[PDB]
RNA sequence: CGGCCAACUACGUGCCAGCAGCCGCGGUAAUACGUAGGGUCCGAGCGUUGUCCGGAAUUACUGGGCGUAAAGAGCUCGUAGGUGGUUUGUCGCGUUGUUCGUGAAAACUCACAGCUUAACUGUGGGCGUGCGGGCGAUACGGGCAGACUAGAGUACUGCAGGGGAGACUGGAAUUCCUGGUGUAGCGGUGGAAUGCGCAGAUAUCAGGAGGAACACCGGUGGCGAAGGCGGGUCUCUGGGCAGUAACUGACGCUGAGGAGCGAAAGCGUGGGGAGCGAACAGGAUUAGAUACCCUGGUAGUCCACGCCGUAAACGGUGGGUACUAGGUGUGGGUUUCCUUCCUUGGGAUCCGUGCCGUAGCUAACGCAUUAAGUACCCCGCCUGGGGAGUACGGCCGCAAGGCUAAAACUCAAAGGAAUUGACGGGGGCCCGCACAAGCGGCGGAGCAUGUGGAUUAAUUCGAUGCAACGCGAAGAACCUUAC
RNA sequence: AGCUCGUGUCGUGAGAUGUUGGGUUAAGUCCCGCAACGAGCGCAACCCUUGUCUCAUGUUGCCAGCACGUUAUGGUGGGGACUCGUGAGAGACUGCCGGGGUCAACUCGGAGGAAGGUGGGGAUGACGUCAAGUCAUCAUGCCCCUUAUGUCCAGGGCUUCACACAUGCUACAAUGGCCGGUACAAAGGGCUGCGAUGCCGUGAGGUGGAGCGAAUCCUUUCAAAGCCGGUCUCAGUUCGGAUCGGGGUCUGCAACUCGACCCCGUGAAGUCGGAGUCGCUAGUAAUCGCAGAUCAGCAACGCUGCGGUGAAUACGUUCCCG
RNA sequence: GCAUUC
């Protein structure tokens, strides 16, 4: 257990609380209904592509602000999907929910979607050294990312003994609080198990 | 000054410090020095120190040479031996301890006395401004 | 149908049943086992076993090696043999040209023909490398008859040396003996004890005896074929080097067998025996201590004359000869200059002995004019590791044993060099309540709590050197709870 | 405090160099060289807390200077002045001075300052290692069960006891025990919860419920050690408080197995602990109480945290461990 | 001084 987690190690000073609301009483109800929804929304967009989910109460309102690489499977034309789900979502909370499904504006700086995508090429049967330095190279181009680095283990290639391979590009100062760190876990699904991949994107330092 | 073993075969590597050196002195032509603590201040400074004691005469290289002039083959070993990789004529004054093998062009000479030194240094550097006049 | 080596998946057993030429595949997920589907290579055949050649430059003529991997005899001398500097003439044996005879047929090979094609068959060339006869050439090898001096040897004049042998002889020191002086300790170790003393030790002084080894000089220096050789003197005696070319005129090199020499230990006979010291005793150490350490101590170590014939007898490098950058020490000679003529002044030259470095060589380490480089002549030796330098036979020896020298069987390696780590009762340099300096605890008692063990119908499961054990449990009467 | 890479260079090659050497640092920290030149993850810093000051601000917090009350208190009118609370900011940089030094890193000392040399302490664990731990938080490949290996319930067990180990607590006393008087904290918790006065019980507690979602009220006006006084007098005791008998309280549907607490009686071992072994370098060790999480109640002497009182010693690197 | 084994 040697990494702290990124976003924890940061919580108070870089990166920021991914829901806001105040209660004394409520507390432990609003967390219940909270795990309820967010593992109602972790596992219904899962091709659709979902970086953050934040909630904000007050009174009765529940807006729910989920982040997805592209909206388009997130919203049918019709408001299919945003139907269905604010259907389980007021079922589920009790009260009126504003689903405002947004969009990322760079995918590929993303690291929870990296993970995502370099998950699913393993779950398609991908040598995971592609996938590797794909998603690498990718990040890599784009303006803000001034280093990254990608962490693959499990039963990498179907093989019975473990590997954890890590690839690294720039600079990745995990040690260092100002740090701009955007950390990302993702569990691919395979014949042999669950491989776990994780994403560091260093964005530059933040000074407030 | 001094030879960075790999100024000529390692070419690329040490054209990045030579963008490192125009970094900060440009940083410097504006102002960025008395802008943060002195330990910064210093830090930054001493770079340039160094970079500029090791490639003032370099700076304005962008391409190895097309020849290369030595005074001490022994001394500059290192020198020597990279133009010859590289297939760079060495012109060089050979005294009675050099290796003429290793030398295109062999001036032989005292490279040791600072008149002689001085003496055929000049030789060729009119041998080049003519060259340039007659460009 | 794992890789070689063309051709992959599922199911069935899970270190079993089995596969396999080698490496290796089977341990409840096997492209290697068995079956099936699919695939690949061959096809009236396909596989397996046996046998020979190849791959195997792995007996190397073509075509390999011997510093450290397997391999230079311990060192010389010399027999047979192999090998041969410069030059004149001659023979025509080797060598070479040509021609003739022969080299049966078949086969083989080229062509052409005949079976429908092919296999097969036939015809005509070539092949048949050889051998014999005649004739031609004479560079090279050889024979024969001469010449020459550069190799080899001799002579003469100098020179350095622990080269060898014999005889005599010198001093220091150890031991013992005799006699003073003088006491109670001495001796020994990491620490002790056996031991020597108090019956006069050790210590100190004087005298005597006797044996062995020769401090300083004395060195990575000299001499010797190697083994080896150091107090001095004398006698006898071997080799080397330089100078001079006086002399001989290839007389050279190497050497299977053979002969001689050959450290130390050991053996025989006769002497000697101070010190040292296998064996042998005690003492100590230790679980033991047939050892290391201590106290003693016999063969032996020494001499005379024999025997033995081994050593990491090592430069782990056979001998001879020529050639291939230099630099720098040192030993033995010659000579030119600078000149005081001071002289380690400096040069040249010949012969040793070291270090460092090119070229070239080497797997690397390294070698490198004193080669492990470039070449020629002769000898010895190697052919995977073990079994084994053993057995048997034989020769030699007084004996110990030496020399020559297998096979069965067994393994898929055994090796050389270098690399990165780790480790050391290796080194250097630094750290940490690591120790030291302190203060307070634990191990003893009672109780609480967890655990082992034992119980139990169940005492749910997990953790169980540091890094489990008041740990998962931040809350077991029911619930929790899994028993 | 180390672990590596890119591009050069050296080697047939594994590799090497960089990363060695000299100096220096807590540090691969930095300097000087240097066939190396650079870079990355670690180091350091950025964040939290504690120590000083400045500015802003006065309720529920503070009370100096003015009024009004106490039989009690900032109690009350009020006041920004001191605290304090919480916002913003300053401050420590080997920055300055003297001597060491490669006119280098860095070092020894001095001034100033609340603080001096990474001020003290958190948070932060590089590349890897141990086929370390966890399929019993969760998730998951494969295997197994599906009239049970699922699932509901009552009772029992997880609390056994001839022993052994480990972590603690209370003791063996006079630097103490007991009785009386009296002083000085911080942090935290509270809604079918924390609960004040009064009254009733020796006491645990009962009754009843003021006031507080709390800088307000409750947890006494919040401690114990401490200080003053008296008594015991070296005794297995007026030390010790195990065990066991009787009588109770509270929570809970229910305290037999198997809760905590209270009162009366009882009064065990224990006289400072063998070989050996553990923690700690200053607000530390030692010692004293307080609070919290879990929680109806508690096996809490545990754990996480808070303040009070406060030592001794460090010549030094020979020896043991890493 | 002593310090065997896996
Ligand atoms: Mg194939
Ligand atoms: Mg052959
Ligand atoms: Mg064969
Ligand atoms: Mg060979
Ligand atoms: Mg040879
Ligand atoms: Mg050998
Ligand atoms: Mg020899
Ligand atoms: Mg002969
Ligand atoms: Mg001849
Ligand atoms: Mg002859
Ligand atoms: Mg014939
Ligand atoms: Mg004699
Ligand atoms: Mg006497
Ligand atoms: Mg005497
Ligand atoms: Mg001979
Ligand atoms: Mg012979
Ligand atoms: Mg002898
Ligand atoms: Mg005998
Ligand atoms: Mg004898
Ligand atoms: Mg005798
Ligand atoms: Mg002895
Ligand atoms: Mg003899
Ligand atoms: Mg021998
Ligand atoms: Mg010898
Ligand atoms: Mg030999
Ligand atoms: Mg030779
Ligand atoms: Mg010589
Ligand atoms: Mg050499
Ligand atoms: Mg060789
Ligand atoms: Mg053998
Ligand atoms: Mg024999
Ligand atoms: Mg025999
Ligand atoms: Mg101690
Ligand atoms: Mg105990
Ligand atoms: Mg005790
Ligand atoms: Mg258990
Ligand atoms: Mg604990
Ligand atoms: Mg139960
Ligand atoms: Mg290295
Ligand atoms: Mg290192
Ligand atoms: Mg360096
Ligand atoms: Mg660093
Ligand atoms: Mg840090
Ligand atoms: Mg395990
Ligand atoms: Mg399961
Ligand atoms: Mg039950
Ligand atoms: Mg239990
Ligand atoms: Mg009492
Ligand atoms: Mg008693
Ligand atoms: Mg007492
Ligand atoms: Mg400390
Ligand atoms: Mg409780
Ligand atoms: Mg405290
Ligand atoms: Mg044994």
């Amino acid at each position: 257990g040697q990494k702290i987690n990124p976003h924890g190690f940061r919580l108070g000073i870089t990166t920021e609380w991914k829901s806001r609301w105040y209660a004394d009483k409520q507390y432990k109800d609003y967390v219940k209904e909270d795990v309820a929804i967010r593992k109602l929304l972790a596992t219904g967009l899962e091709r659709a592509g979902i970086a953050d989910v934040e909630i904000e109460r007050t009174r009765d309102r529940v807006r729910v602000d989920i982040h997805t690489a592209r909206p388009g499977i997130v919203i049918g034309r019709r408001g299919t999907e945003a139907d269905r789900i604010r259907a389980d979502l007021e079922k589920l909370t009790g009260k009126q929910v504003q689903l405002n499904i947004l969009e990322v504006k760079n995918p590929e700086s993303q690291a929870q979607l990296v993970a995502q995508g370099v998950a699913e090429q393993l779950s398609n049967r991908v040598a995971f050294r592609r996938a590797m330095r794909k998603a690498i190279q990718s990040a890599m181009r784009q303006p803000n990312v001034k280093g990254i680095r990608v962490q693959c283990s499990g039963r990498l290639g179907g093989a019975e003994m473990s590997r954890s391979e890590f690839y690294r590009e720039g600079r990745v100062p995990l040690h260092t609080l100002r740090a701009d760190i955007d950390y990302g876990l993702y569990e691919a699904k395979t014949t042999f198990g669950r491989i776990g991949v994780k994403v560091w994107i260093y964005k530059g330092d933040i000074v407030g | 000054q001094r030879w960075l073993g790999g100024m000529l075969t390692n070419f690329s590597t040490v054209h990045k410090r030579l963008q490192r050196l125009k970094e900060l002195e440009a940083m410097e032509q504006t102002g960025g020095f008395e802008g943060r603590t002195k330990k910064e201040i210093l830090m930054l400074t001493r770079e340039k120190n160094k970079l500029e004691r090791s490639l003032g005469g370099i700076r304005d290289m962008q391409k190895v040479p097309s020849a290369v002039w030595v005074v001490d083959t022994n001394k500059e070993h290192i020198a020597v031996g990279e133009a010859r990789k590289l297939g760079i004529p060495v012109i060089a004054i050979l005294d009675t301890n050099c290796d003429p093998d290793v030398v295109d062009y062999p001036i032989p000479g005292n490279d040791d006395a600072i008149r002689s030194a001085a003496l055929l240094t000049k030789v060729i550097a009119s041998a080049v401004a003519e060259g340039l006049q007659a460009r």
